[PDB]
């Protein structure tokens, strides 16, 4: 419980003196992991903030160009969404390793082959190419985004766990050393005083053994 | 130098009177002959585990961990035999070297030796294992009296001002090595990787020196420049700006 | 005496005695962070103090190959082990911010073949094989890894 | 591997990306995206939800805001490291941070 | 003697003492993770340690309920309270091979009654209440018990 | 002793006492959150605190002015601070939930000489000025930020 209970000896003391070495030293290397991984997530949680912040005003200006296509290609929406196959952009996972942990990120690519190239051709094809701009724009921030949530949500666990653990070191395991170590040297002393008690016992009859032998010379 | 040798098996009191017999020599050619002296003492365990043995012939009861618990006296004895004096030039210093039991600072042969003498210095096993010679830590070493061995007039004016700051860079760049190891180099900033290169090139330059290469106050004072010379002038935040404008340049 | 019969190994027991107490920093702090955190040259220095912990200081009491061995064989083993370590560490760090730099897995694949000899190195015989012999092999590893690191360079 | 992103939105959105170039079938002719028109109901949103944040090709689900609050019980359940979920403005709907479940956890946040 | 005059009791003493075990084996980790991270087996055993440790290991001998306590009492309480257990840790493994998972909070909030009257169990007093009376009531609970399980399934 | 001839130094000493510990405490949430985070009040509070801690409890002996420091100078130092505190605190609380509010900010821009001379008063001293011109310039202090705080509520 409060204790290690390892028996009172120099080893023991030398043992619980290495134990306090190794947690408070884990204790260090740990609190250098949750700083560094507090950094990290401060400055992810402002790249959150901006990148929402981003987004809003060109996903704005793109839902209003998508009127000016409405206008000009008439309900051309309904071709669009029915046609499909295959896309023109997608994205692949990646990681980061940082302070000892695996952040999930994502990454934008283009496959070429646009699948609505020929939509308007008749009328209306100038406001089109401006609108599929516009959200093709936009899908490269989405995945940034995305990249920035995942990393936040993965960061905030790793500091929970990583906090956990600098506690534990230094509210559980350093507690039980440290109280350890104090019993040690404690029940030491008193094997220490102990043996004094005995020696100087032994030390009085010699020398009461000592003054009889010269007093039987009389 | 007059050495005294006493043998691992030569009489135990012979190793009592020989710490003696070399200060009463150190009293004679520092206060009769005023010559400046360096007592060193090669090792003051072997002397307390000496000292045990003639408290056991009188049959003395063992004090703490099995010393004689006067040995703070006796070591006093020893060692408060030093220092200048009044209206001559001789003064004995003194360097008692002292194997610590078991690695252990708290043991009474070292514990005593640091209520006496001015200060410690510290042999390494680590810097030792990492073949450092000489293997002096200097982190948890201190010269008690330093401040008045150095400076304007002793050495050189900028003595401290160079210690303290390469304290402070070695200290730095031991907690940013542990941190490269935690986070990974590209989580270092640029003064980290200063610190670190720092860290480096102080230990294979400073601290290492190889067992007969002889280094001037000087000498060092220069070598310490031409490692601080490694950061930014305004990084050395310990040193006044007048030693900066004398001295950073190379 | 060394600097009169082995001038080399000299080098080798210093490079040796620094890979075995930086394995004992490195060993401590992956307990925490895994692999993650180390460099290229700390991955090395895990492999190479591994080899010298499992394959040279590691000796069976009991079999020919093991019950004794002499200076020749030590010298050439550990001359062996150390040259990888700064061939591979100078691997890295030849290649360090270029394009492409060498890895500590690129060196584990290309170097699997000496990796495999240099950990067999322990079983040559001073009973059965001449001392020449055993150190004709141990040369022809050393032939074998500078050829093996000129794939990399 | 690679993954793709997926939609869940109005005629208008949908469209939008669409031409930006997102749409895509699986193998089982399945799209990765849902026209909400004002008839679904929202068992069509939520199991199109449920559907795209287990699905193996899906990496990142894009959700219109108000569809994202219509939505909310399953969308604040998801907990899965991953699969990523992003609530988004529209022209006739809500901004982009209206009770977003993300931004609600920061202790840093002004 | 307890094969001759109380044959149930040595699996109940023997599951017992392993419970109040794994509770003091959960619990070193508990102390350094929290209460969330268990498996719903382990919070069972958790919370039934709990109940064991407060509602039957601890007895209040200045009160007339507790002052004394027979044999017949002791392994009445011990058969409810392992009763418990096995059907708490059966109805999750039952289950957890499918999404209709029972859990540890399932049982709990479907069971406050029960669970109530688990911990009551002590307030029985062979003074007042006649050994058939107690053994009836403890009857009536383990009754309870299987039917609550049985609504759970 | 303090009744008969430093009868408004209990409370101040009391109040410095308090001042400080907050300090302790409010590094706490600073350290979580940032000086940012804090109630007006606690921004104040350690504003004054470092007033305390660098200009009061500080004292260089080596320096003409600080060799010694009279108990009456001693007082007048803390009575100023603490005079401050309690002006800027009336200031925060009674513009608390009004539209336009009171922060260490606008008492810094609006009175930033008074924070000047809170610091500038350990330089008075007591060979070179006489009594009378020392609590001259404290009691001057203290109608200066009285008028200054006035100014702002």
């Amino acid at each position: 419980k409060d204790r290690i209970e390892i028996f009172p000896s120099r080893m023991a003391q030398t043992i619980m003196k290495a134990r306090l070495k190794g947690a408070q030293t884990g204790r260090n290397l740990l609190k250098k992991k949750s700083d560094a991984l507090t950094l990290r997530f401060r400055q992810i949680l402002k790249k959150i903030i901006e990148t929402k912040m981003l987004m809003g005003e060109v996903m704005r200006e793109a839902a209003f160009s998508l009127a000016e296509a409405k206008f000009t290609a008439g309900d051309f929406s309904t071709t669009v969404i029915q046609n499909v196959n295959k896309a023109q952009v997608k994205i692949r996972a990646k990681k980061d390793n940082v302070a000892g942990v695996t952040l999930p990120v994502f990454e934008h690519y283009h496959e070429g082959t646009d699948s609505y190239e020929l939509t308007g051709l008749a009328r209306g094809g100038e406001q089109l190419a401006k609108l599929k701009r516009n959200y093709a724009k936009a899908v490269e921030l989405l995945v940034e985004l995305a990249s920035l949530q995942t990393s936040f949500v993965t960061l905030d666990e790793a500091i929970k766990i990583t906090n956990r653990r600098v506690n534990a070191i230094e509210h559980v395991i350093i507690p039980r050393i440290e109280r350890t170590l104090a019993y040690i040297i404690t029940e030491l002393d008193e094997r220490e005083r102990e043996e004094f008690y005995r020696l100087k016992k032994i030390q009085e009859k010699k020398k009461i053994i000592k003054e009889k032998s010269e007093k039987d010379l009389e | 130098v007059c050495l005294f040798l006493n043998l691992a098996n030569d009489p135990t009191i012979e190793r009592i009177i020989t710490p003696r017999l070399a200060l009463t020599t150190a009293e004679f050619l520092a206060y009769q002959c005023e010559k400046h002296v360096l007592v060193i003492l090669t090792d003051m365990s072997s002397y307390a585990e000496a000292l045990r043995e003639v408290s056991a012939a009188r049959e003395e009861v063992p004090g703490r961990r099995g010393f004689p618990g006067y040995m703070y006296t006796d070591l006093a004895t020893i060692y408060e035999r030093a220092g200048r004096v009044e209206g001559r030039n001789g003064s004995i210093t003194q360097i008692p070297i002292l194997t610590m039991p078991n690695d252990d600072i708290t043991h009474p042969i070292p514990d005593l030796t640091g209520y006496i003498t001015e200060g410690q210095i510290y042999v390494d096993r680590q810097l030792h294992n990492r073949q450092i010679y000489p293997p002096i830590n200097v982190l948890p070493s201190l010269s008690r009296l330093m401040k008045s061995a150095i400076g304007e007039g002793m050495t050189r004016k900028d003595h401290a001002d160079v210690s303290n700051q390469l304290y402070a860079c070695y200290a730095i760049g031991k907690d940013v090595q542990a941190m490269k190891a935690v986070v990974g180099e590209e989580a270092l900033t640029s003064d980290d990787l200063l610190y670190l290169e720092f860290l480096q090139k102080f230990e294979k330059n400073f601290i290492t020196q190889g067992p007969y290469e002889n280094r001037t106050v000087y000498e060092t004072l220069d070598i310490g420049w031409q490692l601080l010379r490694i950061f930014p002038k305004e990084m050395l935040k310990r040193i006044p700006q007048s030693t900066l404008s004398e001295f950073y340049p190379r | 005496y060394y600097d009169k019969h082995f001038t080399e190994f000299v080098p080798l027991r210093t490079k040796a005695k620094e890979i075995l107490q930086e394995e004992e920093d490195l060993a401590e702090i992956v307990q925490l962070v895994g692999k993650a955190s180390l460099a290229e040259t700390d991955k090395i220095t895990l492999e190479v103090a591994k080899l010298i912990k499992d394959d040279f200081l590691q000796q069976n009491g009991y079999t020919p190959y093991d019950r004794f061995c002499p200076f020749y064989k030590t010298v050439g083993m550990l001359s062996n082990m150390i040259s990888f370590y700064d061939m591979a560490r100078r691997a890295v760090e030849t290649t360090a911010q270029s394009d492409n730099k060498i890895t500590w897995s690129i060196i584990r694949e290309h170097m699997g073949e000496i990796l495999y000899k240099l950990s067999s190195m322990k079983f040559k015989d001073p009973v059965k094989d001449g001392e020449a012999k055993i150190k004709a092999d141990y040369a022809q590893l050393l032939e074998d890894m500078q050829n093996a690191f000129r794939s990399l360079e | 591997r690679g993954k793709l992103i997926a939609v869940i939105g109005d005629e208008d959105t949908v469209t939008g990306f669409l031409l930006g170039g997102i749409g895509e079938l699986n193998k089982n002719r399945h799209p990765n995206f849902l026209v909400v028109e004002k008839d679904t109901t929202i068992n069509e949103i939520e199991d199109t939800f449920r559907q795209f944040l287990n699905r193996d090709d899906i990496g990142i689900i894009l959700i219109n805001q108000y569809i994202a609050e219509m939505v909310r019980h399953a969308l604040d359940a998801h907990q899965r490291s991953i699969p990523a979920v992003l609530e988004i403005p529209s022209k006739e709907h809500p901004y982009d941070a209206a009770k977003d479940s993300i931004l609600r956890r920061a202790k840093g946040m002004f």
